[PDB]
């Protein structure tokens, strides 16, 4: 017979603890044998990803490749559509009155003119702009796992 | 303006100057344009010899909307193969010249013993031009009625390969066909023009064209054109840092810099294609168009959450998974889909391209629809659509109820000579807002009650109560039945009461 009452237990608190954690931890188990050669040298489309996808099987074969080029594109365009909406407003303001101190600067035209208050609003600006920042605070964490 | 007085004198002065800009831009190609684009395409007229069950008939077309109403085997599914088959050859001529279109199927000749040949003809009417084409085919008579006569179909292909071949972002007719279940040149959108029968049901393909170009649209938006945003980023900032705040001779002099730098700008919008229907333009179009047809929704947006992506319907205060939808709100939503993208692509010229010509034949309208959703298609599509001809064949009652006794046609069967044909009769009376059952009789000659066993009690019970023998042990008997079956409070057992109650007070009377 088999002995497999430390496996059960183990196991047991690995499921326990996934029960009460959002999003709880697991540890990687992975085999690369020597059928790899031609899993890269040689349907319904997915759109529900998940952990317990990669624990289907030990080994490295064949169709994971596959779902590989298809996890790949979901990454891009998840950075994509962050790279748009109120991330692009910041851009625009941020960047144009940058640019107005600058060629003021530059120039050296002749109250003081509104410098000040330029340099204040793009103060302002800045500081927004870094308390609107969440998660990792570099684009949320979809560019910087793409890059 | 004929058009045919036109297309001469611009065939002739083509011929006479061999230069294309010469001819490119003068007075007899705008004429041409200008009477070309206000003529409202539309038939007129068909006529069917021998062709399956109808014998010889001549069918007369309304110009905005038409409704064929019949029971099973009375070819309803005739018409609009033949009119498919018919349209079939324009459109290969309008692709090339000199090219087969559809034949007729042997088996779909009349089996009868005398039968010769099928011939199908049909009459287009352009404005004032006027065109005629007949197909026939002979199973195995001896004498046959010649060959095709598609003269007629030529001049007009010729004349829409001469328009679109000078002057770029033309227009062309719109053809579609929304069968039964049966069973360059734009192609990199995917969208098929090639083929004219379209099936519904298919939003699993919709959906995935959907996501497809979604994705090409976000894309178009970054890369270079995110550079000449950037350059506009700036030169409208000068223009109000020069004319806004210092109001209250230097300062003057930055206005002719900042002048200069967006005429610079407008040198790369100069050096730029035109949209041609971009992958950008193409999208929020279909999108408005949706919202139009069901304004009971407020946007619609594709969203890439943390690990999966779906499409989300707000309406009200509640948001919807598409896939929540029923199977009568998808088959809206790809019909509509499918003809908002057929006509985008078709008039890329138009300032709003939902004001085409065309003619769109839909079989069984009300397949897979709730009658709650019967009552309110009509409108929607002749409102969306102001101008283009629908041929409707339905089933449900419902739906006639909503439609103008002007464009409603009956089949019957009727026998002359010994010989049994197809008629096509006309209601008599207005059934545009009448009750279900009036819409019923009216314009489908059926009885709305059932002849069912429990039924047949009820009328003997009636009877027996206008004879004045409501009081005879038959009648006793019977109630006992009929009571039992339907119950006190039912509404048709109050009103035999209330004539079992006048008929005794009238007894009572005459008895004095
Ligand atoms: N070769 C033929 N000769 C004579 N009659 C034919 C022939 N082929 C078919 N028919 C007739 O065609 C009739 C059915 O025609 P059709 O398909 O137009 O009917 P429908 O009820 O209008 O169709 P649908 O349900 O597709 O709308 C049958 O009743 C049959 O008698």
């Amino acid at each position: 017979n088999n002995e497999l009452l430390g496996v059960k237990k183990l196991a047991s608190i690995y499921r326990l603890v996934n029960k009460y954690v959002d999003n709880a931890s697991l540890p990687l188990m992975a085999y690369y044998s020597i059928a790899r050669s031609y899993i890269g040298g040689g349907a319904k489309t997915k759109t529900v990803w998940s952990k317990f996808d990669v624990y289907d099987e030990i080994e490295f074969d064949r169709n994971d490749f596959t779902d590989f080029f298809q996890w790949l594109v979901f990454l891009h365009n998840r950075a994509s559509q962050e790279k748009l909406s109120e991330s692009q407003t910041t851009i625009n303001a941020l960047f144009s009155d940058i640019q107005s101190l600058k060629a003021t600067l530059t120039q050296l035209s002749a109250d003081s003119t509104v410098i000040k208050g330029l340099e204040l609003s793009l103060k302002e600006k800045l500081n927004y702009m870094k308390s609107l920042q969440s998660g990792e605070h570099k684009f949320n964490n979809a560019v910087s796992l793409y890059d | 303006m004929n058009l045919e007085t036109c297309y001469v004198d611009f065939l002739e002065l083509e011929s006479h100057v061999i230069n294309e800009d010469y001819l490119k831009e003068s007075v007899e190609l705008q004429k041409l344009i200008s009477t070309l684009n206000e003529s409202k395409f539309h038939l007129n007229k068909i006529g069917i010899h021998d062709f399956k069950r109808i014998r010889e008939l001549q069918i007369s077309l309304e110009d905005d909307l038409t409704v064929f109403v019949g029971d099973n085997g009375f070819g309803k599914s005739t018409i609009l193969d033949a009119i498919a088959i018919v349209l079939s050859w324009l459109r290969s001529n309008i692709e090339k010249e000199s090219k087969p279109g559809t034949y007729i199927k042997s088996h779909e000749v009349n089996n009868s013993v005398d039968v010769e040949y099928a011939s199908i003809d049909a009459n287009i009417k352009l404005k004032d031009f006027n065109t005629s084409i007949l197909i026939t085919k002979a199973k195995e008579g001896a004498y046959y009625s010649r060959n095709n006569e598609l003269l007629g179909v030529k001049k007009l292909a010729s004349i829409y390969r001469l328009v679109n071949k000078y002057v770029d972002n033309a227009s062309l007719p719109l053809m579609a066909y929304y069968s039964i279940a049966r069973s360059k040149t734009v192609w990199s959108k995917f969208d098929v023009y090639d083929e004219i029968e379209f099936d519904r049901n298919d939003f699993t393909d919709f959906f995935q064209w959907l996501v497809f170009l979604h994705n090409r649209a976000s894309q178009e938006k970054l890369s270079e054109s995110q550079t000449t945003i950037n350059a506009l980023f700036s030169d409208i900032q000068s223009l109000k840092a020069t004319l806004t705040q210092l109001s209250a001779s230097t300062v003057i002099k930055g206005l002719e810099l900042s002048l200069k730098e967006k005429l610079n700008y407008m040198k790369s919008l100069q050096s730029g294609e035109h949209k041609f229907n971009n992958a950008v333009s193409l999208y929020d179009s279909v999108i408005n168009t949706i919202l139009k047809f069901l304004p009971e929704f407020q946007w619609i947006k594709l969203v890439y959450g943390d690990d999966d992506y779906k499409i989300i319907l707000k309406k009200g205060e509640v948001e919807l998974d598409i896939q929540q939808l029923s199977q009568g709100e998808k088959t809206i939503f790809t019909l509509v889909g499918d003809l908002a993208r057929r006509l985008i692509l078709l008039n890329p010229n138009l300032s709003n391209p939902l004001l085409g010509y065309g003619i769109v034949l839909i079989d069984e309208i009300d397949l897979h629809l709730h009658p709650q959703w019967q009552q309110t298609i009509i409108e929607r599509l002749t409102s969306t659509f102001p101008n283009v001809q629908f041929v409707i064949t339905t089933h449900s009652p419902q739906v006639l109820s909503t439609v103008s006794s002007r464009s409603v046609r009956i089949l019957q069967e009727v026998e002359v000579d010994g010989v049994n044909d197809l008629i096509v009769s006309h209601p008599d009376y207005q059934i545009k807002g009448v009750s279900n059952q009036d819409a019923l009789l009216y314009g489908m000659r059926t009885d709305p009650i059932p002849s069912t066993k429990e039924n047949g009690w009820l009328e003997e019970y009636k009877k027996l109560v206008e004879l004045n023998r409501y009081s005879s042990d038959e009648a006793l008997l019977l109630r006992e039945k009929v009571i039992k079956h339907f119950g006190l409070d039912h509404p048709l057992v109050q009103e035999c009461d209330d004539l079992i109650s006048v008929l005794e007070f009238k007894n009572k009377i005459n008895q004095h």
